[PDB]
Protein backbone atom coordinates (compact mmCIF):
# COMPACT_ATOMS: atom_id res chain seq x y z
CA UNK A 1 0.00 0.00 0.00
CA UNK A 2 0.89 3.64 -0.74
CA UNK A 3 1.20 6.79 1.94
CA UNK A 4 -1.35 9.08 2.06
CA UNK A 5 -0.50 12.37 0.84
CA UNK A 6 1.43 14.28 3.30
CA UNK A 7 -0.18 16.37 5.72
CA UNK A 8 -3.88 14.35 4.41
CA UNK A 9 -5.78 11.21 5.41
CA UNK A 10 -7.23 10.20 1.86
CA UNK A 11 -7.65 10.68 -1.34
CA UNK A 12 -10.68 12.29 -3.29
CA UNK A 13 -11.34 12.19 -7.21
CA UNK A 14 -13.24 14.95 -8.36
CA UNK A 15 -15.32 14.20 -11.38
CA UNK A 16 -14.20 16.78 -13.93
CA UNK A 17 -15.80 15.69 -17.15
CA UNK A 18 -18.85 13.33 -16.93
CA UNK A 19 -20.97 16.30 -15.48
CA UNK A 20 -23.29 12.70 -13.78
CA UNK A 21 -20.74 11.11 -11.57
CA UNK A 22 -19.81 11.27 -8.12
CA UNK A 23 -17.07 11.19 -6.11
CA UNK A 24 -14.82 8.48 -5.58
CA UNK A 25 -12.23 8.06 -2.06
CA UNK A 26 -9.03 6.29 -1.43
CA UNK A 27 -7.68 5.27 1.62
CA UNK A 28 -4.34 3.99 2.87
CA UNK A 29 -4.85 2.57 5.68
CA UNK A 30 -7.11 -0.57 6.47
CA UNK A 31 -8.17 0.88 9.96
CA UNK A 32 -10.29 4.11 8.32
CA UNK A 33 -12.97 2.23 7.15
CA UNK A 34 -15.53 -0.76 8.67
CA UNK A 35 -18.11 -2.84 6.44
CA UNK A 36 -21.27 -2.22 7.87
CA UNK A 37 -23.59 -3.72 5.65
CA UNK A 38 -23.55 -6.56 3.62
CA UNK A 39 -25.81 -6.42 0.19
CA UNK A 40 -27.21 -9.01 -1.41
CA UNK A 41 -28.47 -8.22 -5.12
CA UNK A 42 -29.07 -8.59 -8.58
CA UNK A 43 -29.19 -6.25 -11.21
CA UNK A 44 -32.15 -5.82 -13.03
CA UNK A 45 -32.13 -5.93 -16.97
CA UNK A 46 -34.16 -2.50 -17.98
CA UNK A 47 -37.29 -3.02 -20.06
CA UNK B 1 -15.92 -13.14 15.32
CA UNK B 2 -18.22 -11.47 12.48
CA UNK B 3 -22.41 -12.13 12.80
CA UNK B 4 -24.36 -11.12 10.38
CA UNK B 5 -27.56 -9.85 11.35
CA UNK B 6 -30.49 -9.51 8.68
CA UNK B 7 -32.29 -6.84 8.71
CA UNK B 8 -36.32 -7.09 7.99
CA UNK B 9 -37.10 -5.01 4.86
CA UNK B 10 -40.28 -3.35 7.29
CA UNK B 11 -36.63 -2.10 9.52
CA UNK B 12 -36.10 1.98 8.50
CA UNK B 13 -32.62 0.74 8.48
CA UNK B 14 -32.89 -1.72 5.33
CA UNK B 15 -35.04 0.95 4.10
CA UNK B 16 -32.59 3.79 3.95
CA UNK B 17 -29.37 1.51 3.18
CA UNK B 18 -31.89 0.24 0.32
CA UNK B 19 -32.52 3.89 -0.92
CA UNK B 20 -28.66 4.57 -1.07
CA UNK B 21 -28.08 2.01 -3.08
CA UNK B 22 -31.04 2.37 -6.09
CA UNK B 23 -30.74 6.74 -6.21
CA UNK B 24 -26.59 6.23 -6.46
CA UNK B 25 -27.41 4.31 -9.29
CA UNK B 26 -25.76 6.12 -12.95
CA UNK B 27 -24.76 5.26 -16.47
CA UNK B 28 -21.31 4.37 -17.10
CA UNK B 29 -18.67 5.32 -19.58
CA UNK B 30 -18.08 1.80 -20.72
CA UNK B 31 -21.99 1.84 -21.74
CA UNK B 32 -22.38 -1.38 -19.51
CA UNK B 33 -18.95 -3.40 -20.30
CA UNK B 34 -17.45 -3.52 -16.50
CA UNK B 35 -20.79 -3.64 -14.53
CA UNK B 36 -23.84 -4.80 -16.60
CA UNK B 37 -26.49 -2.88 -18.21
CA UNK B 38 -29.38 -1.80 -15.85
CA UNK B 39 -30.88 1.40 -13.82
CA UNK B 40 -31.71 -0.28 -10.72
CA UNK B 41 -31.24 -3.76 -8.55
CA UNK B 42 -33.13 -6.39 -6.97
CA UNK B 43 -32.44 -6.39 -3.57
CA UNK B 44 -32.23 -9.50 -1.87
CA UNK B 45 -30.77 -9.05 1.70
CA UNK B 46 -29.16 -6.63 3.69
CA UNK B 47 -27.08 -7.68 6.72
CA UNK B 48 -25.77 -5.51 9.45
CA UNK B 49 -22.05 -7.04 10.34
CA UNK B 50 -21.23 -6.96 14.12
CA UNK B 51 -17.53 -7.80 14.53
CA UNK B 52 -16.19 -6.10 18.05
CA UNK B 53 -12.48 -6.41 17.27
CA UNK B 54 -12.72 -4.87 13.64
CA UNK B 55 -15.28 -2.00 15.25
CA UNK B 56 -12.65 -1.22 17.70
CA UNK B 57 -9.93 -0.97 14.94
CA UNK B 58 -12.05 1.63 12.99
CA UNK B 59 -13.13 3.86 15.75
CA UNK B 60 -9.39 3.58 17.41
CA UNK B 61 -8.00 5.29 13.85
CA UNK B 62 -11.18 7.76 13.85
CA UNK B 63 -10.21 8.81 16.86
CA UNK B 64 -6.60 9.68 15.91
CA UNK B 65 -7.71 11.38 12.61
CA UNK B 66 -10.49 13.27 14.33
CA UNK B 67 -7.67 14.59 16.67
CA UNK B 68 -5.17 15.67 13.66
CA UNK B 69 -8.27 17.29 11.79
CA UNK B 70 -9.89 19.67 14.54
CA UNK B 71 -11.82 17.26 15.73
CA UNK B 72 -13.13 15.71 12.41
CA UNK B 73 -13.67 12.51 11.44
CA UNK B 74 -15.04 13.50 7.97
CA UNK B 75 -16.42 10.31 7.94
CA UNK B 76 -18.64 8.92 5.22
CA UNK B 77 -21.32 5.66 4.21
CA UNK B 78 -19.27 4.80 1.13
CA UNK B 79 -19.89 1.73 -1.29
CA UNK B 80 -17.25 -0.97 -1.81
CA UNK B 81 -17.52 -3.96 -4.47
CA UNK B 82 -15.10 -6.66 -4.31
CA UNK B 83 -14.28 -10.20 -5.26
CA UNK B 84 -13.38 -10.57 -1.46
CA UNK B 85 -16.09 -9.62 0.38
CA UNK B 86 -16.33 -12.74 2.54
CA UNK B 87 -12.43 -11.89 3.59
CA UNK B 88 -13.11 -8.39 4.14
CA UNK B 89 -16.42 -8.77 6.76
CA UNK B 90 -14.33 -11.34 8.55
CA UNK B 91 -11.05 -10.08 8.98
CA UNK B 92 -11.31 -6.15 8.05
CA UNK B 93 -10.03 -4.58 4.77
CA UNK B 94 -5.90 -4.80 4.72
CA UNK B 95 -3.36 -4.25 1.82
CA UNK B 96 -4.78 -6.84 0.08
CA UNK B 97 -7.86 -5.06 -0.51
CA UNK B 98 -5.45 -2.32 -2.52
CA UNK B 99 -6.39 -1.40 -5.86
CA UNK B 100 -2.70 -1.09 -6.91
CA UNK B 101 -3.20 0.09 -10.14
CA UNK B 102 -5.69 2.85 -9.06
CA UNK B 103 -5.51 6.23 -10.90
CA UNK B 104 -4.82 7.52 -7.04
CA UNK B 105 -2.07 5.03 -6.25
CA UNK B 106 -2.26 1.86 -4.58
CA UNK B 107 -5.14 2.23 -1.75
CA UNK B 108 -8.60 1.17 -1.00
CA UNK B 109 -10.95 2.77 -3.29
CA UNK B 110 -14.35 3.60 -2.42
CA UNK B 111 -17.49 5.07 -4.35
CA UNK B 112 -20.46 7.55 -3.83
CA UNK B 113 -21.91 5.50 -6.77
CA UNK B 114 -22.95 1.90 -5.76
CA UNK B 115 -23.11 1.80 -9.95
CA UNK B 116 -19.30 2.48 -9.42
CA UNK B 117 -18.32 -0.11 -6.99
CA UNK B 118 -20.99 -2.66 -8.81
CA UNK B 119 -18.11 -3.00 -12.02
CA UNK B 120 -15.72 -4.65 -9.46
CA UNK B 121 -17.73 -6.84 -7.93
CA UNK B 122 -15.95 -9.40 -10.06
CA UNK B 123 -12.83 -8.24 -10.38
CA UNK B 124 -11.13 -4.95 -12.11
CA UNK B 125 -13.01 -4.14 -15.33
CA UNK B 126 -15.36 -6.42 -14.31
CA UNK B 127 -13.49 -9.53 -15.09
CA UNK B 128 -14.79 -12.44 -16.38
CA UNK B 129 -18.34 -11.77 -15.35
CA UNK B 130 -19.78 -14.34 -12.86
CA UNK B 131 -18.68 -17.56 -11.55
CA UNK B 132 -21.06 -19.36 -13.35
CA UNK B 133 -22.23 -17.90 -16.64
CA UNK B 134 -18.77 -15.97 -17.19
CA UNK B 135 -21.14 -13.11 -17.81
CA UNK B 136 -19.97 -9.47 -16.89
CA UNK B 137 -23.92 -8.28 -17.33
CA UNK B 138 -25.54 -11.40 -15.40
CA UNK B 139 -29.39 -10.82 -14.42
CA UNK B 140 -29.38 -14.24 -12.82
CA UNK B 141 -26.50 -14.86 -10.05
CA UNK B 142 -26.30 -13.10 -6.74
CA UNK B 143 -23.74 -10.55 -6.15
CA UNK B 144 -22.63 -8.73 -2.72
CA UNK B 145 -21.46 -4.99 -2.52
CA UNK B 146 -20.28 -3.08 1.16
CA UNK B 147 -22.01 -0.34 2.22
CA UNK B 148 -19.15 0.77 4.72
CA UNK B 149 -18.75 3.57 7.47
CA UNK B 150 -15.06 5.61 5.68
CA UNK B 151 -13.09 8.03 7.64
CA UNK B 152 -11.52 10.42 5.34
CA UNK B 153 -10.36 13.09 7.35
CA UNK B 154 -8.13 15.58 5.69
CA UNK B 155 -8.59 14.49 1.79
CA UNK B 156 -6.24 15.28 -0.85
CA UNK B 157 -8.87 16.84 -4.05
CA UNK B 158 -7.78 15.39 -7.46
CA UNK B 159 -9.88 17.07 -10.16
CA UNK B 160 -9.55 14.23 -12.78
CA UNK B 161 -11.22 12.52 -15.67
N1 LIG C 1 -4.69 -4.53 -7.43
C1 LIG C 1 -5.42 -5.24 -7.01
C2 LIG C 1 -6.51 -6.07 -6.43
O1 LIG C 1 -7.66 -5.32 -6.84
C3 LIG C 1 -8.87 -5.63 -6.35
O2 LIG C 1 -9.19 -6.81 -6.14
C4 LIG C 1 -9.79 -4.53 -6.29
C5 LIG C 1 -9.59 -3.34 -7.03
C6 LIG C 1 -10.51 -2.28 -7.00
C7 LIG C 1 -11.68 -2.35 -6.22
C8 LIG C 1 -12.60 -1.27 -6.17
C9 LIG C 1 -13.80 -1.28 -5.48
C10 LIG C 1 -14.64 -0.18 -5.50
O3 LIG C 1 -15.73 -0.28 -4.94
C11 LIG C 1 -14.24 0.97 -6.23
C12 LIG C 1 -14.97 2.15 -6.20
C13 LIG C 1 -14.54 3.24 -6.95
C14 LIG C 1 -13.35 3.21 -7.71
C15 LIG C 1 -12.61 2.02 -7.71
C16 LIG C 1 -13.06 0.94 -6.96
O4 LIG C 1 -12.31 -0.19 -6.95
C17 LIG C 1 -11.87 -3.55 -5.50
C18 LIG C 1 -10.94 -4.60 -5.53
ZN1 LIG D 1 -24.31 -15.58 -13.80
Amino acid sequence: MAHSPPGHHSVTGRPSVNGLALAEYVIYRGEQAYPEYLITYQIMRPE
Amino acid sequence: GTILIDLSPDDKEFQSVEEEMQSTVREHRDGGHAGGIFNRYNILKIQKVCNKKLWERYTHRRKEVSEENHNHANERMLFHGSPFVNAIIHKGFDERHAYIGGMFGAGIYFAENSSKSNQYVYGIGGGTGCPVHKDRSCYICHRQLLFCRVTLGKSFLQFSA
